[PDB]
RNA sequence: UGGUUUCUCUUCAGAUCGCAUAAAUCUUUCGCCUUUUACUAAAGAUUUCCGUGGAGAGGAACAACUCUG
């Protein structure tokens, strides 16, 4: 009883900050709110056709849906009022879960995308700055104790 | 900020929030990507130092 | 591309780097491979100016 | 470059120099940001991304002028390019009736274009310099070469006029080749554009044979400027045209199992899938793709919402490619709301790049820069 | 230096004091309206209640087990 995957599932159309422009712009998240009324009383028709919003001199090569109006408020809704903007681009904090606990502590997964080449350089003799390097000593504990 | 925690004895680390503190502006604490640069003068030491 | 023609320097700095244990459980003989993957493909997109 | 511009105004008209010093204030914050304000008096703001024109209305609104300005759905920058060659050469006129000045248009090469553009050819360089890459890259001859004109507005546009059709010692009265009429005139003329007020991109001026006067300060010296530029728009409508749209390069991250929502989401935007593979390391697949910036608009929102918030995209920009259509092209009626994904695009931005001045409903008026005779 | 607990009483709480969240009142708004209370929820601030946080005071249990230094 549970449902806790990572934190971007519910970022983009159910964080609790995301609600707050769904009031203020009264513009309901389809699926999110249950259809809160405006805060102020002007809600549209200010003006038919003026010159500044007319519809012919728009190129519409995609409707503005309201998850737009949501995400970056801003840029799209004429005359905000208390806007509480949203938190952007969760990191992909995705982990690769034990399937079994038969595997060892730390274990490449097969649900992992593998380095292909890994012999890009050429060190098939012994370099010459092994040589180099062997007039260092050493003979001292490792960083940690093993 | 990790370098300014190394460097000032101000000790407000990642506790339970982020102690993100170049990002000085309001619009970059809400939104969390930042949208100015902010120059940083420390003393940070090296192995001498 | 951007700093390489300002004839400015570079050094990279593989940051972040608890994700490859914490939150990949990675084995530390295949972390080398994938971190020489990073200073190989860092230093290829090098040698472009 | 800023291809995306939205429009800015304020919602009460008596506000207006309150939106004025707020542009002013907010260009000197944002570097990119290049306030500039169009010929029918709406302030426009050229902007980079989503991200970017958002960060400039929070300011700009709240902080910089505590006044609400109204602002519309933005729209990308279009450009001025000749597709195919020129079908007749032009004939200008000079107002004291002496110089006439004609010149073919002809489209530069792919790699000729992406040179320019990218400042690899300097026109500070040498003759001999200019003529090498001439030899190497466009493996033109070396006599046009030797005598190429300048290039286009503030020598970095990629418009090289040909100067050298002509021969050398042809007139030799006032300059001889683009040196003071023809080079102010491919400069301002190739700015303001005669398809839809947009940039002029890889066009070819071939000076095919030109008329001069002997005595400059006697007839008109100056006078040839505005007459190159009345030739120089007359050559880009007699070469068949075509408005180039600019391309966003979106690099999104995505797992496997939320693949075809990224190949689903930009089909319906018009997006060609470049090159899907598994990043090494993260178990996360990338997909580079490419997708035109007049329809992604809400691409980074659109890609988020289908996969399950499991998906995040970035728009970097992209060199240019033409549009389908033609703008000078007749018997396309353009609908009013929620138009068609049918080829007579260009007509209808064409007429939705017409909010501005210059290029106004029924362009067609091209033949009063290009008179027959 | 020297005490793990527990119950009583004295302040300020500007920390998601509360990782969750009720009611009433006041000033403005909507819908019904037929006299009124019980009504619907948008904004703001005033109490009550369910509770809590550091720091001195008084009793009980091994305070002696010797806790940190």
């Amino acid at each position: 009883l549970l449902t806790d995957l990572v934190d971007d599932n519910y970022f983009y159309l159910f964080d609790l900050k995301a609600f707050f422009t769904s009031k203020a712009l009264n513009m309901a998240i389809p699926g999110g709110p249950k259809f809160e009324p405006l805060v102020r009383d002007i809600n549209l028709q200010d003006e038919d056709w003026n010159e500044f919003n007319d519809i012919n001199k728009i190129i519409i090569r995609q409707p503005i849906r309201t998850e737009y109006k949501i995400a970056f408020p801003y840029l799209y809704n004429n005359l905000p009022h208390h806007v509480h903007l949203t938190w952007y681009h969760t990191p992909n904090v995705v982990f690769i879960k034990t399937e079994d606990p038969d595997l060892p502590a730390f274990y490449f997964d097969p649900l992992i995308n593998p380095i292909s080449h890994r012999h890009s350089v050429k060190s098939q003799e012994p370099l010459p700055d092994d040589d180099e390097e062997f007039e260092l000593p050493e003979f001292v504990e490792p960083f940690l104790k093993d | 900020d990790c370098l300014i925690e190394q460097t000032h004895p101000e000790i407000r680390k990642r506790y339970d929030q982020d102690l993100c503190y170049t990002d000085i502006l309001f619009t970059e604490q809400e939104r969390g990507v930042g949208i100015k640069s902010t120059p940083v003068t420390v003393v940070l030491p090296d192995t001498k130092g | 591309k951007h700093a390489v023609q300002e004839r400015l320097a570079v050094t990279v700095c593989i940051n972040k780097i608890d994700r490859l244990i914490l939150e990949l459980k990675l084995p530390p003989t295949d972390a080398y491979y994938k971190l020489r993957h990073i200073v190989d493909e860092v230093n290829g997109l090098i040698s472009m100016y | 470059t800023s291809v995306i511009k939205i429009a800015v105004e304020p919602v009460n008209p008596s506000e207006l120099p309150k939106m004025l010093d707020g542009l002013r204030k907010v260009n000197k914050s944002y570097p990119s940001l290049t306030t500039k304000v169009e010929e029918s008096g709406e302030h426009v703001i050229l902007g980079t991304g989503e991200l970017y024109l958002d960060c400039v209305m929070h300011d700009l609104r709240k902080m910089y002028s505590e006044i609400d300005i109204k602002v519309a759905d933005p729209v990308v920058t279009f450009c001025e390019t000749v597709v195919e060659t020129s079908s007749l050469k032009c004939f200008a006129e000079t107002p004291n009736k002496k110089n006439k000045i004609t010149m073919i248009a002809e489209p530069l090469e792919k790699g000729l274009a992406e040179d320019i553009e990218n400042e690899v050819v300097q026109i500070t360089w040498n003759r001999k310099k200019l003529g090498e890459f001439f030899q190497t890259k466009y493996d033109w001859d070396l006599l046009a070469a030797r005598s190429i004109w300048a290039f286009g507005p503030d020598a970095t546009g990629p418009n090289i006029l040909v100067d050298d059709t002509l021969p050398s010692e042809v007139d030799k009265a006032l300059l001889g080749s683009v040196k003071d009429s023809i080079v102010q005139g491919f400069q301002w003329g190739t700015r303001e554009g005669p398809l839809c007020d947009e940039l002029i991109r890889n066009v070819k001026f071939k000076i095919l044979d030109a008329v001069v006067a002997q005595e400059p300060l006697h007839r008109g010296g100056g006078q040839i400027i505005p007459t190159a530029r009345r030739v120089v728009y007359s050559a880009f409508l007699m070469a068949t045209p075509r408005l180039m749209e600019p391309y966003y390069f979106v690099e999104v991250q995505a797992p496997a199992d939320c693949v075809s929502a990224v190949y689903t989401v930009l089909a319906r935007r018009r997006g060609h899938v470049t090159q899907d593979a598994p990043i090494p390391g993260s178990p996360l697949y990338t997909i580079k793709a490419f997708i035109p910036a007049i329809d992604s608009f809400g691409f980074e929102t659109d890609l988020r919402t289908h996969t399950q918030g499991q998906a995040f995209s970035l728009s970097v920009f992209h060199h240019w490619q033409i549009v389908p259509g033609d703008p000078l092209d007749k018997s396309i009626v353009i609908r009013p709301l929620e138009p068609q994904p049918a080829p007579h695009l260009a007509r209808e931005f064409m007429i939705k790049t017409r909010r501005r001045k210059g290029l106004s409903e029924d362009v067609s008026i091209s033949k009063f820069f290009d008179d027959p005779m």
